[PDB]
C-alpha cells in the first residue's frame, strides 16, 4: 500500500506541480502582458482627446 | 554671395515657450538662423519654423530663458544653418552646435554645407555588396555587416552598448581574403560617457581619424535634433566629396527622439505614439538615409544608430520607426547580460536586410547562407524547448528535445560570448557554426540542402 | 517600371506617388494588358496625410489621422479590377494592388491597417514571430484569408 | 408653388474640404440647397450646413475639386430638399443621390417627400407582431425577426454579411399555418458586392419590386450622408401610401458614419468618442426609427441595416450606438467563419427585442419560447466548459459538462450550419432544437417546464 | 474693516451657463464674492473666477435661470469668502456656505478666517504622540489613529462607510488613562443620509462637541468645494486658537472630486488624467495637509477622509492621489459586509505608519504593540490555514492548525464585530485581544515577549 501510495502519489505531485507552473509560466504572464497592453493603449486614447 | 548687408531687429512680438516670435520682419525666409543677442550680452541662435506676412516665429537653440521683449537685438543671416566643412575636421572635437571644444581654431572651411542635406537620386544610388568584418561571430556569421548598410544596436539601459560600438571601431575590417574614418556624435549623454568613447579612439590609435560631436546631458535640448545632422554632414563631405570611407554611430537616438519630441509638444503637432510627432518617421529617415555608396565614387557611409529601448519594449516607436527605416538591427538585451555573457548579442529578434548579398561564393564561403540560417532554427527551438520545459519537466522530454538545449548551451557560451578583445574571422565564425550544427544527425539539419551537409558536415 | 519616392524625401511627395503609379497601372490596363502594381508602404501615405492635415490645424480623427483616410484608400483601391477596356478594339485588361502596411507595433489595430481590411479582399496578414524564426514568408494562415476562393473553384 | 426667381452668387468665402463657404447671401435658409456651377460647366449639388447672417456653409455633396472662389455660381433654391418619389420607383437603379444610372429617364415626380422624415405620432404607432420566417435556423428559432422590427446585421470586415443579408432578402417571407419590396441603399458598397446583389435579384426574378441606390465605394463620399435619407424616404412612401411591405437594406452605417465624421471634423465640431460627432446618436436615431407600422395602414417597413464594426469589437460607437437603438442584432461573428461555419451566426451576444411576443401559441409553436431559451442556456453554457477544457484539459470536466461540449459541437454543425440555399421553417428549426435538447436527459432542461417536455421531448 | 460704501452694477455683458459675465467694473477682484438681484427680487450668490480688465466673470452659486441682461443687479462686497468662526458654533449645523440650518441664529464671529487659509510652516510641526482612540476595535488594536496623522477609509459604493463615519463621531474621544471637538463635514450627500447623521448627532448627545457641515448632492456644486475648507478653517481656529484637540472627518472625497472636475470645466480647462484637473493632486494636499501639531501649543488637528473607490480599483486617481500624501488606511471591504459583519474592515490591506508611536506605556497599556503584532499575524495565518482547509479538509489538519481556525472564526465574531451602538475603549479592545490570545499556549506566541506574556498572558 505504502509503494502503491507512493504511486498514485508520484503522479499527483508531478501532474499538480505541471498545472502550477503553467499558470505561473504561460496563463498569468499572458494576462499581465494582455492588461499592460489594455493600460499603454487606454492613455494612447486619452491623448488623442 | 550673400553681399547685401543683414537687418537687425528689435521688435520682438512675444515668447511662448522656447519660440520667440518676431513682428514686422522684411520678407522672412523660411528656414533661416537668425542671432540673437540678450540684454546681458549672451549671444544665442535660432531658426525660422514658420513665415506668415510680416510675422516669424524663431526656434532658439540654446533656451528662451532671460529672452527680453525690449531690449532683445536679433539678426537674420539671410540663409540656411550652412555649415563649415573641411577634411581637416578629423581629429577635431566639436560640440553640438559645430564649435570646437578641444581648444583648437574654428574651422577653417572648405565649403559650407546645407545641413538639411539632399536625398540622394535614386537612379545613381549603387546597392552595398562589400562585407565588413566586425570580428563578433553574432554579427559576422548570422547577421553580416554590409559597407554602406544602417545598422543600430538596440539596447537598454545598463547594457555594455558602448563597449561594442567601442569594440566595432578598432577591430572592424574587411572579409577580402582599410582606415575607417569615424564620426561619433554623443548626443545625450554623460561626461564619463564621452570621455569612454574619446579615450578608446585614443588608446586604439587611430584618434587622428576620429572626429567627434558632444552635446552632452546638461546641454541645451534643442542643439540635441542638429547633432546627428552635423555629424551626417560631414561624413558627406568626406565621403562623397573626398572618397573617404566613414563611419558613423550616432549615440543613444532616444535622446534625439526626446529632443524632438518636446519641439513637437512645444509646436503642438499632431502626436502618433506616446506623443511622438506623426512626423517623426519623415525626420528620422532625413538622418538615417545619409547612408550608402553612390555610383561613381569611391566613398561610402556606414551608419551605426544605437538607440536605447525605454523599457525594453521593442514596440516603442524610437525602435519601431528605427526598425522600419534601418536595414535590421544587431540588438542586445539583458537576458544575456544578467548571464555575464559578453557581447549580450540576442540573435532570434534581429536580421540584416544585405546579408543575402554580401555572403557566399565570391564574399565569404558558400556555405554562409545555409549555416546561418539553420542556426537560427536550431536556437528558435532550443529556446521553445525551454518555454515547454519550464512547465512539463526534464522528465517530459524526449532525445529530440535535449538536443536543442545541448545547442542552446554550446551556442550561447562557444558562439555568441567572446569578451571586448576577441576578434574572430568570418571563417572561424562558420567552423564554429558547424561544430554547433554537427550536435544534430543529418536528418534534423532541414535548413541545409544535402548539397551542402555531404561536403562540411563530416568534417 | 518604378515609381522611387524614397522615406527620406519629401513628405507631400507622398501622396502623387501613390496616385501618379495607379494612374499609370490603368493606362496600360486601357491598352489591353493585365496590370499588377504593388505601393509599398501605404502607411507612409496615410503618413503624409497625418503630418499635412497637422499642418493644416484640421481636426483629426482615429490616432491622429484625418477623418477622410477611409475615403482616399477606398477610392485608391477601387481603381483596380478586371475590366473591358474603352475603345473600339474590344481590349480586356485588369489592374492588381498588392499594398503594404507598416502598422506600428506589428499591432493591427491602427486607422491605416482597419481601414485597409475593410477595403481589400484578400488579407495576407504577416506574424513578427514566424520571421524571428525565419520562417519565411512569415505568414500567419490563422488570420489570413481570401475572399476570391469560390471565383477561382471553377 | 413658389413661383419666385431664384438667386444665383457668385460670391464664394472660400472652399475647405468638402464644405464651401458664400458670404453676402440674402435670408439664407438652413438645411436649404445650392446647385454649383463649376467653372468648365460641371454642374452639383450641396446642403446647407448651417447659417449665420450674410454667411452660409454648403455641404457639397459630389465633391468639391475643381471649385474656384471667384466663378463659381451658387443656385439657392429656395427649398427643403424634396425629393421626387413615385409608386414605379421599383425596377429601377438610382445613383446614391438618386438619379438614374440604369439609363432609364428620371423619376416622374409623383409627389415630393422630404428627405429629413416626417415624425410618427407614437400614438398611432402599431406594434408589430407577425413573425418573418427568414429560413436561417439562428434567426427564425432563436432571434426571430418580426415584421416592422429593427434589427440590424452587425459584422466585421471579411464576413459572409452580404451573404446573409442576401439570403434573407430572397427567402424572406411569413410564418405559415404576399412578399417584400426591396429598398436597398449601398453606402461606400465595392463593385465586387454591387454587382453579387444585382446579380442574385436578377437571377430570382425579384427585380420588378426591387429599386437600388448605388453610391459605391469609388463615388463621393458626402453625397452618401443623404443616399440612406432618400432610401428610406421612398420606402416611407411605398408603404405608408402604396400599401406595400417594405424590406429596407442599409449595406453600411459604418461608411455613413464615417462621412459624417468628415463632415463633422471639416466644421471643427467637437467630437465625441473616437473623433466622431456627439450628435451621432441623434443622426443615427432619425434614420434607423424610420421603421414599423402605422393605424389605417396595412403596409410596414422593416430595417435589417448591416454594420461593419472596426476591430472586430463591439464597443466602437458605431455599433455602441446603434445597439442602443436598434432592437437587437444579429451580430456575425468571425470564430465561427474560420471554422467553415455559415451562417457564422453567434447566438449569445446577439437578441431580438420583439422575439417574447412575436412567437408561441397563435403565431408559431406553443413551446417556441421555450425551446430558445433552452437551446441559448445550453449553448452559453457549453462555451464555459469550452473555456475551462481550454486550461484544465478535456480529462478534467465531469460528465455534465461533456454533455454541454457535446451539444456545443452537435449545435453549432447541425442547428447554425445551414448553407447559403437552403431555407428552413419556423416548425423545422425548433425539431431540429428538439434533436439538440433531447442530448441531455430532462432533469437538466431546467428552463423548460414539466409539460413542454412532457409533450415533445419523448416525441 | 473696510468702512467703503458697496457698488452695484446693472451692466450684464451676457450669461454663460453657470457663469455671468458682467462689464464696467471698477478695479473688481479674483474670488471677490456678490449678491445677485433677480427681477422677481430673487437674489443669489457669487463668486469672481476671472476678472480680465472691466470684464468681471463672476460664477453663481445657485442657478443662473432668470438672469437677464437687462435688469439684473450685482452688488461686490469688496472683498472674498472668509468665514465667520467661534467656539460657539460647536454644537451647530451649517450648510455648505456657511449657513444655519438648525433653526438657530447665525453665528456671532469671534473672528474671519480666510478659508483658503495658509501652509502650515514645516519648522513647527509636531511629529504625531499620544492616541485618539476612536471605541471601534478593528481599528484602535489593530491600526489607531496618532494623535496628529491622517489616515482615509476607502470603501466601495455600497459599502456602510456613512454608518461608520457616524458611529466614530459618537464614539470617539481621548484615552482617559473636556477639551476635544468634532469636525464632521459631507460633500454630496444625499437628503435620506443627511438626515440620518443630523438625526443620529443630534439624540445620541454628542452634538455638543460636532460641528456638522451638511453639503447635500442636489447644492450648488461650488459650495461643495468650500465646504471642506470652511470646516478646516473652524478646525483650525478650535484647534490652534483655542487649545483644543480637533477631530475633522471629511466624508465622500470622491463627491469633492466630482465637484472640482466641474469647477474645472466652468474655466474651461482642458481635463488631465481620467478627466480630472492638472492640479488634482495639490489641491487634496491643501485640505489634506492642513492638520498635526504645532510647536508650543496644546492643540492639534487629525484628519479621517473617506473616499469612494469607482468601480472598487484602488488604482483609481481619487483613492491613488489621496494615499500617495497620507499616512497608511483603513480600507473597508466587501467580502466582510457580505458576510454581514459589522464592522466589515479588513485588517490584512490596512496600515497605520504612525502606530508605533500612537500606543505604548504611558499612552495606552505597556502591551499594546505586542497585542496588535501577535493578532496580526494569528489572523494573516488563519486565513492562510482555512485556505489550506478548504483543499485537504478538516482531517488532515494538525491541532496547531485547528487552534488558527479557532481564533479566526472567534477573532471575526468577536474582535471585529462589533455593533453600531457598543462603545469599546482601548483596554477593552485589548482585553478582548487577550481573550482570543489565550487560545494558544504561550509557545506559539512567537511575537510577543516572554516578559510580556508573563505580566498579561494568565488568568
Amino acid at each position: 500500500s505504502l509503494q502503491t501510495s507512493f504511486v498514485t502519489l508520484d503522479e499527483a505531485i508531478k501532474i499538480t506541480n505541471r498545472r502550477v507552473n503553467a499558470i505561473e509560466h504561460v496563463i498569468i504572464p499572458r494576462i499581465e502582458r494582455t492588461l499592460a497592453y489594455i493600460i499603454t493603449e487606454l492613455d494612447e486614447r486619452e491623448r488623442e482627446e | 554671395y550673400l553681399s547685401q548687408p543683414r537687418l537687425t531687429y528689435k521688435t520682438v512680438s512675444g515668447v511662448n515657450g522656447p519660440l520667440v516670435i518676431l513682428d514686422h520682419v522684411k520678407f522672412p525666409r523660411y528656414a533661416e538662423i537668425v542671432h540673437l543677442t540678450l540684454p546681458d550680452g549672451t549671444k544665442r541662435s535660432g531658426q525660422v519654423l514658420e513665415v506668415s506676412g510680416s510675422k516669424a516665429v524663431v526656434q532658439v537653440f540654446e533656451g528662451t530663458s532671460g529672452i527680453d521683449a525690449k531690449k532683445t537685438s536679433c539678426e537674420f543671416t539671410g540663409d540656411i544653418l550652412r555649415t563649415p566643412v573641411s577634411e581637416d575636421m578629423l581629429g577635431r572635437v566639436f560640440n553640438g552646435s559645430g564649435k570646437p571644444i578641444d581648444r583648437g581654431p574654428v574651422v577653417l572651411a572648405e565649403d559650407f554645407l546645407d545641413i538639411m542635406g539632399q536625398p540622394i537620386n535614386p537612379q545613381c544610388r549603387i546597392y552595398p555588396e562589400e562585407m565588413i568584418q566586425t570580428g563578433i561571430s553574432a554579427i559576422d556569421g548570422m547577421n553580416s555587416i554590409a559597407r554602406g548598410q544602417k545598422i543600430p544596436i538596440f539596447s537598454a539601459a545598463g547594457l555594455p552598448h558602448n563597449e561594442i560600438a567601442a569594440q566595432i571601431c578598432r577591430q572592424a575590417g574587411l572579409v577580402k581574403k582599410e582606415n575607417f574614418a569615424i564620426v561619433f556624435a554623443a548626443m545625450g549623454v554623460n561626461m564619463e560617457t564621452a570621455r569612454f568613447f574619446k579615450s578608446d579612439f585614443e588608446e586604439n590609435g587611430s584618434m587622428d581619424n576620429v572626429c567627434l560631436f558632444l552635446n552632452l546631458a546638461n546641454d541645451p535640448t534643442i542643439e540635441r535634433i542638429i547633432t546627428p545632422r552635423l555629424a551626417l554632414t560631414t561624413a558627406e563631405f568626406l565621403a562623397y566629396q573626398c572618397e573617404k570611407h566613414v563611419l558613423v554611430i550616432l549615440t543613444d537616438m532616444s535622446s534625439y527622439a526626446e529632443a524632438l519630441r518636446e519641439v513637437s509638444a512645444a509646436r503642438e503637432e499632431v502626436p502618433g505614439r506616446r506623443g511622438f510627432p506623426g512626423y517623426m518617421y519623415t525626420d528620422l529617415a532625413t538622418i538615417y538615409e545619409r547612408a550608402g555608396r553612390v555610383e561613381g565614387r569611391n566613398g561610402s557611409i556606414t551608419q551605426i544608430p544605437i538607440l536605447t529601448m525605454p523599457n525594453d519594449d521593442i514596440t516603442h516607436p524610437i525602435p519601431d520607426l528605427t526598425g522600419y527605416i534601418t536595414e535590421g538591427q544587431i540588438y542586445v538585451d539583458r537576458q544575456l547580460h544578467n548571464r555575464q555573457i559578453y557581447p549580450p548579442i540576442n540573435v532570434l529578434p534581429s536580421l540584416s536586410r544585405l546579408m543575402k548579398s554580401a555572403i557566399g561564393e565570391g564574399m565569404t564561403r558558400k556555405d554562409h547562407a545555409d549555416v546561418s540560417n539553420q542556426l537560427y532554427a536550431c536556437y528558435a527551438i532550443g529556446k521553445d524547448v525551454q518555454a515547454m520545459k519550464a512547465v512539463v519537466g526534464e522528465e517530459a522530454l524526449t532525445s529530440d528535445d535535449l538536443l536543442y538545449l545541448e545547442f542552446l548551451q554550446k551556442f550561447e557560451k562557444n558562439f555568441i560570448t567572446q569578451g571586448p578583445y576577441e576578434n574572430r574571422t568570418v571563417y572561424e565564425t562558420l567552423d564554429i557554426g558547424w561544430q554547433l550544427l554537427r550536435i544534430f544527425p543529418k536528418e534534423m539539419l532541414k535548413r541545409i540542402p544535402q548539397s551542402t551537409l555531404s561536403e562540411f558536415y563530416p568534417r | 517600371a518604378l515609381v522611387a519616392n524614397t522615406s527620406n524625401m519629401p513628405v507631400a511627395a507622398r501622396e502623387a506617388s501613390i496616385y501618379t503609379g495607379i494612374t499609370l497601372s490603368e493606362y496600360f490596363r486601357d491598352m489591353g494588358y493585365h496590370v499588377s502594381m504593388m505601393a509599398d508602404s501605404t502607411s507612409r501615405w496615410a503618413e503624409a496625410l497625418r503630418e499635412i492635415s497637422g499642418r493644416l490645424a484640421e481636426m483629426p480623427a482615429d490616432s491622429g489621422y484625418p477623418a477622410y483616410l477611409g475615403a482616399r484608400l477606398a477610392s485608391f483601391y477601387e481603381r483596380a479590377g478586371r475590366v473591358k477596356c474603352l475603345g473600339n478594339p474590344e481590349r480586356e485588361g485588369s489592374v492588381s494592388i498588392v499594398g503594404a502596411v507598416s502598422p506600428p507595433g506589428g499591432d493591427f489595430s491602427d486607422p491605416v491597417t482597419s481601414a485597409t481590411l475593410g477595403i481589400v479582399q484578400v488579407f495576407w496578414g504577416l506574424d513578427k514571430k514566424l520571421a524571428q524564426r525565419k520562417h519565411f514568408p512569415s505568414v500567419n494562415w490563422l488570420i489570413s484569408y481570401s475572399k476570391y476562393m469560390r471565383a477561382l473553384d471553377e
